[PDB]
RNA sequence: GUACGUGAAAUUGCUGAAAGGGAAGCAUUGGAAAUCAGUCUUAC
RNA sequence: GUAGAGAUUCUGACGUGCAAAUCGAUCUUCAAAUUUGGGUAUAGGGGCGAAAGACUAAUCGAACCAUCUAGUAGCUGGUUCC
RNA sequence: CAGAUCUUGGUGGAAGUAGCAAAUAUUCAAAUGAGAACUUUGAAGACUGAAGUGGGGAAAGGUUCCAUGUGAACAGCAGUU
RNA sequence: GAAGUCGGCAAAAUGGAUCCGUAACUUCGGGAUAAGGAUUGGCUCUAAGGGU
RNA sequence: UGUGGAACGGGGUAUUGUAAGCAGUAGAGUCGAUCUGCUGAGAUUAAGCCUUUGUUCCCAAGAUUUGU
RNA sequence: AAAACUUUCAGCAACGGAUCUCUUGGCUCUCGCAUCGAUGAAGAACGCAGCGAAAUGCGAUACGUAAUGUGAAUUG
């Protein structure tokens, strides 16, 4: 259940052909929808500094690969909200496999 | 909830715009609750309303 | 105030009422159609899956211009949409009449949605300004809901008695 | 029940019934279905 | 050539407009017959006019207001039960 | 009274339709809350770019100023503002 | 490359600065940025042009 | 619950034109445009490219309507 | 070709405010009377109550003072 996870998401693909001024704002749609499909949880909250480093080179500009590090935590206040937490990894090259963080 | 009033009264107290005004998010009940000049000062003192510092424009280019 | 129809008898029933209502009586009318007749725990799994865009309610009456969706073809229809504020509006209905049901002493399991209707509320009007100095309508068309939730649902001539003496009898 | 006497029509929703192959309405005649009165029973 | 003052073209946008005259591009002028605030003067068969019958409160080949006035009608329309 | 582009008021079909497309643009977390695309705070991304989307005044408005409070109504979505 | 069209309408092309060059005509003032040519970055350098 | 699906990674294919870093008995000159080597490198590559003895993950479900 | 939809009819419920009944109002007629102001009128402005915006009333003696009459209220 609580498990967390390293991934890299194809931003690139994703993407592209997006109207630059929405660039950022499908990125992160698109960060939202990746970490539902894979961890199956419709709440997902993104780290601020996420939303940092994806809205670093502007609005039109988005990095093709992204590390990110899902989390599905179970929840704060409620009993069972079971949602993932989504934040940035700093890593020399995005291009590397799926792990499993201790 | 509602901090526009502490934020204009930051800006006349600290002497700046409000864009250059901050305050502490985790102290928002206590800023909330200081509602005077008196009040806002206090804050200040205390640390929980800063003036942020300028944005950057270098002239290093320039006179290079 | 008296409801439309000849249930509401509070033995074996329950009811509820809503009045100027500020949602689009059209959108109203179409999801009220769509309930009416299912059972109270199924009516209320409809309208979470219309929330949740799951279902879709059928435009039959007011159906002009609205757009094709598959989740019309369990009703047969092509037009559906999700009205939301009509839904949510129901929604309240539905559990108000359901709470009247629990404090009445009826059964959770056997209640179905017998009675719902929709009628026009009185305009609350607004002004929109037009092109070479003119002014026309903007006004809204409020609704009045009532739901109500209940239980379940020759002389013969002579000629012919001596034929059928005759014939039944006598063989 | 103050959106307050009575509460019409236009128009609207619900219910029941019915009808419908590019209008509808009407007139005439009967069928079907629903509905109903008179008459009678008595008086001499 | 900028601000500012204008308004040539696209006979573009819009044309139940953002707008009862606007927007975009293009264009004319830009130190003087220049642009303009406030004060003040000129009022309707009058004013004012580098003159278009222009303008005079979205009203101009005679402003607007109220009265005479329910003006007049060989003209159009309507004119109610069996 | 069925007519007069009749009068006044009311209400329809069009129709959940035309439409809500100028002025580069928002995003994440938290707070509040029944309810948050829109409120507030922090972070980020931007714009006006000193002939400003800045700071003031005159004409005009008149209390719109300020704090507190908020069921509606109004802010052509929303609204705790 | 104007064959389009009533018409080059719209669009394109040109465009700053430096140097060279500049016709008819003229009221001698202009025309004129006529027309036509060439040149333009970065960097390392010197050469002059002022004050006590 | 499969030569299953997905998310990535690897390979191929393609586009561009040899990345950043460091090194040089290269560089007009009085630090320095630039050049050379590593370096057909590096970046990008399915978003409607191909392929994968790869890696991790997901799936034996809800709803709804139907009888000769 | 059953449902939907459309139309018709009826019931109920809406929308709307007709109708009926009312009426401290209006209109018309008749009767009677003659009385504004520099001794500040008609009109206007701003104020006045324990809690009032308007209407009504009043003027810093401000929803009134005196005097006369009535006789126990005013009223949210």
């Amino acid at each position: 259940q609580v498990v967390t996870r390293d991934y890299t998401i194809h931003m690139h693909k994703r993407l592209y052909g997006v109207s630059f001024k929405k660039r950022a704002p499908r990125a992160i749609k698109e960060i939202v929808a990746f970490a539902q499909k894979h961890m199956q949880t419709k709440e997902v909250r993104v780290d601020p500094s996420l939303n940092k480093e994806v809205w670093k080179r502007g609005i039109r500009n988005v990095p093709h690969r992204l590390r990110l590090r899902l989390s599905r935590k179970r929840s704060d206040e409620d009993d069972k909200a079971l949602y993932t937490y989504v934040q940035a990894v700093d890593v020399a090259n995005p291009k590397m496999e799926t792990t499993v963080v201790e | 909830a509602n901090l526009r009033t502490q934020k204009r009264l930051a800006a006349s107290v600290l002497k700046c715009g409000k864009r250059k005004v901050w305050m502490d998010p985790n102290e928002i009940s206590e800023i909330s609750n200081a509602n005077s000049r008196q009040n806002v000062r206090k804050l200040i003192k205390d640390g929980l309303v800063i003036r942020k510092p300028n944005l950057m424009h270098s002239r290093f280019r320039i006179r290079k | 105030v008296r409801y439309s129809a000849s249930p509401a008898l509070e033995t074996k029933c329950a009811k509820a009422r809503g009045a100027y209502l500020r949602t689009h009586f059209k959108n109203s009318r179409e999801v009220a159609f769509t309930i009416n007749g299912m059972s109270l725990k199924k009516a209320f799994i409809f309208l979470d899956n219309v929330k949740e865009h799951k279902q879709a309610v059928p435009f039959r009456r007011f159906n002009g211009g609205v757009g094709r969706t598959a989740q019309g073809k369990e009703f047969g229809v092509t037009q559906a949409r999700w009205p939301v504020k009509s839904v949510k509006f129901f929604y309240d209905l539905l559990k108000n009449a359901e709470a009247n049901a629990e404090a009445k002493g009826l059964d959770m399991d056997k209640l179905i949605i017998k009675h719902v209707q929709v009628n026009a509320a009185p305009k609350q009007r607004r002004r929109t300004y037009r092109a070479h100095g003119r002014v026309t309508a903007y006004l809204s068309s409020p609704s009045h809901i009532e739901i109500i939730v209940a239980e379940e649902e020759s002389r013969v001539s002579l000629k012919q008695g001596a034929k059928a003496r005759n014939l039944a009898a006598r063989k």
